[PDB]
């Protein structure tokens, strides 16, 4: 009945009916006082800026300005729009992310599986991930430095070629035409193409890839190839995130000495953790969030699994100064846009995802740079722990989580 | 009694005994003749009719003798081991396997003999029941007097016939390691590093940057110009980052020694990649926080980052205390009970070698062939495979005891027993008064004095106890911290160490039927012990999974032992590196960004030292001559997959082979 989820390094899996991150915001603001506890302090910025806005301070009841606690709602919307970010239904998400970076790696791996036993299933490519990573992250490391900047090369990742005229996530025409060349600066297509395993694609420069995904999909379905439709950038756009998170994550252990005030214990009280191996980071997720999880909505993308990089990213991207409107060719919070255009129902339909898919743009610029610097996780730890209290790397794993990171002041 | 039909009811023997010659002695007052003691043993080849009173008399004796001393050695067995409490908890054999073979008996009686505690002399008769035996001067029958002390001790005497192994050819089934290969690769580079630092730190490296001229050097300059420009390299990455509780300040020779410590993958970045590209890259990976984690590693082992992450760690002498795992293995009093026996006092205890003896035969061969290529010692290099040792050194027991014949005047003893013949055991020992003090050891006795790794690893895979074996680099800043690089760490959440825990076969029964020499009482005892033994070792004593060993990397000999103690506190270190000799000037980068190197490739090979330079601004190669770290992190121990043709023992556990190389 319960599922389970048991990232955690110290502690089991937690047991729990439905609305994972609604229960364990409840029991936080819940079990444990929440006067003393403060979040990072651009979230009291934007306590700030919501407060200074009456409608929105009734809307989001924001009833003292000096104190850096932040209401649970607040929290809740900030969840639940990071959330959204990514959610398509656009193409009513039939075919969603973490499948399609699964045939992006697969595809890429079949070679590797030629080796070992050959998988028939997307769960079998998913444990096969710790596997996989490894060869991924060579190949695409000595493609790195293969790079000489032939096109423009301001940072390494993707989109760098889309037209600042289109604003929407999906291409107009049916969503099967693009603007050639969209994904020319797609370091990974100059990676796979050089290897064979997407042989054609329009504006660039069989497909056993888009054989495999036919045949492995058609039994779950009861297909969309890479030129097709959009499933083209979800895919590169997760598998990226992926790989730069396993990069960060991986890069130290968690058993690091505490060096702050926050723990678990204090969160849920000493009966909860009472009640409730040495390997690496990921392997503890996988068997938590990638299996079961899959297994009870398939339908779940990567956003929903990790919403704490989401504003590592913005934040990133609004360091770098680029502007999803002038594309190198005045609002500074993405984030409360959407819940603005969310609150209210008179928003119109296509305003509102004019402004999300504007949003998500930004948040795949973001994400760039962090994998674009020699150094991610430090860049990475050094803002999280600035803008978001995390001291540690047994709190980062929690803040990338949750999206979220309580703390007494004790200042 | 022969058919050993009572069983191990000594007791009802004892009386029934006594009670025949209560009948006898009725019967002989009613004769009326004296009772003469004078006689031999009556033979039940010779008839019935001509064989007088005495000779019963002197056979009753006889009987009575055997049983009571066989009472009395299982006393002083039970007396000796606190394995079993009580008699009667031990079963009887079944006689249903009933096999004599003369001359099978003949030889377990001989290799026996050399099992005597001290030198004695025997001599060979036939007994009251009329068969073949040898005893002593007390009337000690052999198999009595004498044990072997194990099941696997008295296995290995009969097993030595002809061909060395005939189970191996049975089976029918050079495969190193990919962990030991890269650790023997970073260790002799370190060292090399650390012993010729002198001369290295002289070589100019601002001609050859300067010139911009290529492969003038010679080519041995090749390994001394990369690894200077390589720690120069790691000092300048170590200069910038620092710009943005104890002072500890490091020469620059341990800096360079550290960080290739840390990273195998440095140096191979170096030759595959330019210099300048390297510099940016190289400055931003590294940082603070891990070398301070790994300068400051204290009261936590196995340490808390992972393989792939960390390579080597350090340790504080003074907090951990002295460990004797000597008494946990093999020095432990049962073991040294069980090894007593032995030819001669002056021999040591067989503990260890008996130790070897249960991983060679119970342990699966081929983790024993990979465990042996992996950790062997340098006495033992002249030998290949691990029951190789055992063999040579059951051999040299052999030969230790010889054979020197006397003869006894008196035919028979005042048992009455005819006496066909006397040997005795001369004492070869070279242990004579030669006056000249120096001789050259044997192998026994340099291998009991020296301990090493392979026995700390066997003793923890049989006993089911943990240990971590460090491979000592050097020791630093006059000894506060010492150099620990990662070889092997036992826990029990590793799924290669519960599998072999299982994997083990702990059915000691056919070192039981495969030796059955017609002695019940030594049967049962055996089985007692075997039984005990898998008692014993199904369970392990956990001790909260901290044993830490310190071992040579050329002579493969255990250096040092510690301990984690209880108090702990944050060091706080303040790592300064000390600047005498510094760099030369940056050319042409200052006043795109150059892309990351990978760090992702660990060299197995030691010819890139003698490859050229790296050129200013293959995949084969990097494929071949440098490993992942990812596949290196894993466990390396796997087990083979079933197939129809059924697996051996060893060939169903086998180390994975992607990574090993055959």
């Amino acid at each position: 009945v319960p599922s389970y989820f048991g990232i955690t390094q110290n502690d089991p899996f937690i047991r729990f009916h439905t609305d994972f991150r609604g229960e364990v915001v409840n029991t936080m603001f819940e079990n444990a006082s929440t006067w003393t506890f403060s979040f990072g302090i651009w979230y009291y910025r934007l306590k700030r800026g919501l407060y200074t806005q009456p409608r929105w301070k009734r809307v989001y009841h924001l009833a003292q300005m000096d104190n850096f606690s932040i209401s649970q709602e607040l929290l809740l919307g900030v969840v639940n729009a990071l959330e959204n970010v990514t959610v398509y239904p656009t193409y009513d998400c039939v075919l969603s992310d973490l499948e399609a970076a699964a045939c992006l790696l697969a595809a890429y791996g079949h070679a590797l599986w030629e080796g070992r036993d050959p998988p028939d299933s997307v769960a079998t490519v998913l444990g096969e991930l710790p596997q996989l990573l490894p060869r991924l992250a060579d190949d695409v490391s000595r493609e790195i430095a293969a790079w000489e900047g032939p096109v423009a090369a301001g940072n390494n990742y993707y989109a760098y070629r889309d037209s600042p005229d289109l604003r929407y996530y999906m291409p107009l025409s049916g969503g099967r035409h693009y603007h050639p060349g969209t994904f020319d600066r797609h370091v990974l297509v100059r990676l796979f193409h050089k290897r064979g395993v997407i042989q054609h694609l329009p504006g660039y420069g069989d497909d056993v890839l888009s054989l495999w995904s036919r045949r492995l999909l058609v039994g779950k379905l009861g297909p969309v190839f890479v030129h097709e439709q959009q499933y083209l950038r979800s895919g590169l756009t997760c598998l990226a995130g992926l790989l730069l998170l396993w990069k960060v994550t991986n890069a130290d252990s968690v058993f690091a000495p505490r060096t702050g005030k926050f723990t678990l214990a204090d969160l849920l009280g000493s009966d909860a953790v009472a009640g409730g191996g040495r390997v690496r980071n990921f392997e503890f997720l996988v068997r938590y969030y990638i299996g079961p999880w899959y297994a009870r909505d398939p339908a779940v993308t990567l956003s929903q699994l990790f919403p704490g990089l989401a504003l590592l990213a913005v934040t990133e991207s609004v360091r770098s100064g680029w502007d999803p409107s002038r594309r190198e060719d005045s609002k500074s919070n993405p984030v409360a846009d959407y819940m603005f255009a969310q609150s209210s129902k008179q928003y119109g339909d296509l305003r509102r995802l004019e402004v999300h898919d504007a949003l998500l743009f930004h948040y795949e610029h973001g994400l760039g740079r962090l994998l674009s610097v020699t150094l991610p996780r430090h860049r990475v730890s050094t803002l999280g722990s600035s803008l978001f209290n995390v001291n540690d790397i047994y709190e980062l794993l929690y803040f990338l989580v949750l999206g979220f990171l309580p703390s007494v002041a004790v200042l | 009694i022969q058919t050993f039909s009572y069983g191990l009811d000594f007791r009802s023997q004892l009386e029934k005994i006594r009670d025949l010659r209560t009948r006898f002695a009725e019967l002989a007052k009613r004769r009326g003749t004296r009772l003469s003691n004078e006689g031999v043993l009556p033979n039940p080849r010779k008839p019935q009719a001509t064989t007088s009173l005495g000779a019963f008399t002197r056979g009753l004796n006889a009987l009575e003798r055997h049983v009571q001393l066989g009472h009395q050695y299982l006393l002083n067995k039970l007396n000796g081991s606190s394995l079993v409490y009580r008699l009667e908890d031990i079963p009887s054999v079944l006689p249903a396997t009933h096999e004599t073979d003369p001359a099978l008996i003949m030889r377990d009686r001989l290799r026996r003999l050399c099992f005597a505690r001290h030198h004695d002399t025997f001599l060979e008769v036939v007994d009251v029941f009329g068969m073949r035996q040898i005893v002593t001067q007390a009337g000690e029958p052999i198999h009595l007097v004498t044990d072997y002390g194990n099941v696997a001790f008295k296995y290995l005497a009969l097993r030595d016939d002809g061909r060395p192994l005939a189970w191996r050819r049975r089976c029918s089934g050079n495969v190193v390691t990919t962990r030991y290969k890269a650790i023997t690769v970073a260790v002799a580079v370190c060292q090399t590093l650390r012993t010729f630092w002198p001369q290295i730190s002289q070589y100019d490296l601002r001609p050859y940057l300067t010139q911009h001229q290529s492969h003038t050097h010679p080519a041995e300059t090749h390994t001394l110009h990369n690894l200077k420009l390589f720690c120069y390299l790691v000092s300048t990455a170590w200069h910038q980052r620092i710009d943005t509780g104890t002072v500890l300040r490091l020469s620059l020779q341990e800096f360079c020694v550290l960080i290739a410590a840390l990273y195998p993958e440095y140096i191979y970045t170096v030759l595959k990649y330019p210099v300048q590209m390297s510099l940016p890259s190289l400055t931003a990976h590294l940082h603070q926080d891990v070398i301070h984690a790994v300068v400051n590693n204290t009261h936590k082992m196995p340490p808390d980052h992972l393989p792939e992450q960390v390579k080597a760690f350090c340790i504080t002498p003074t907090q951990w205390p002295a460990m004797q795992l000597n008494k946990l293995f093999w020095e432990n009093k049962l073991v040294q009970q069980l090894c007593q026996v032995g030819p001669q006092k002056s021999t040591p205890p067989l503990g260890k070698l008996w130790l070897y003896a249960m991983a060679t035969l119970v342990f699966p061969q081929d983790m024993l062939q990979c465990l042996w290529l992996e950790l062997k010692p340098q006495y033992a290099e002249t030998y290949a495979s691990v029951s190789e040792l055992v063999q040579t050194l059951f051999q040299i027991f052999t030969q230790q005891c010889e054979m020197v014949t006397e003869g006894y005047t008196q035919p028979q003893l005042p048992t009455g027993e005819p006496v066909l013949q006397m040997i005795r055991v001369p004492r070869q020992d070279t242990t004579t008064t030669d006056t000249n003090t120096t001789t050259e050891p044997g192998l026994l006795d340099v291998f009991i004095q020296t301990e090493t790794a392979l026995d700390y690893a066997l003793g923890s895979w049989l006993f089911g106890i943990p240990v971590c074996l460090g491979v000592h680099v050097a020791d630093l800043l006059k000894g506060q911290r010492i150099l620990v690089a990662r070889h092997l760490e036992y826990t029990s959440r590793d799924r290669d160490f519960l599998r072999i825990q299982r994997s083990r076969d702990l059915n000691l029964s056919q070192l039981l039927q495969d030796t059955w020499t017609e002695t019940p009482l030594e049967h049962c005892w055996l089985q007692a012990q075997i039984r005990r033994l898998r008692d014993y070792l199904r369970f392990p004593t956990r001790l909260e999974f901290i044993p830490l060993v310190i071992y040579n990397a050329q002579d493969h000999t255990v250096v040092r032992v510690l301990r984690p103690p209880s108090t702990f506190e944050q060091d706080h270190s303040r790592l300064v590196l000390d600047e005498a000799f510094p760099t030369f000037p940056l050319y042409d980068q200052d006043d795109a960004p150059t892309p990351p190197v990978p760090f992702n490739r660990v060299p197995v090979n030691i010819q890139f030292l003698r490859e050229n330079p790296p050129p200013i601004a293959d995949t084969s190669r990097t494929a071949d001559s440098a490993l992942v770290s990812t596949a290196f992190g894993g466990s390396v121990f796997q087990e083979n997959r079933l197939g129809e043709t059924p697996l051996c023992r060893d060939e169903l556990v086998a180390v994975a082979p992607g990574a090993a190389s055959t």
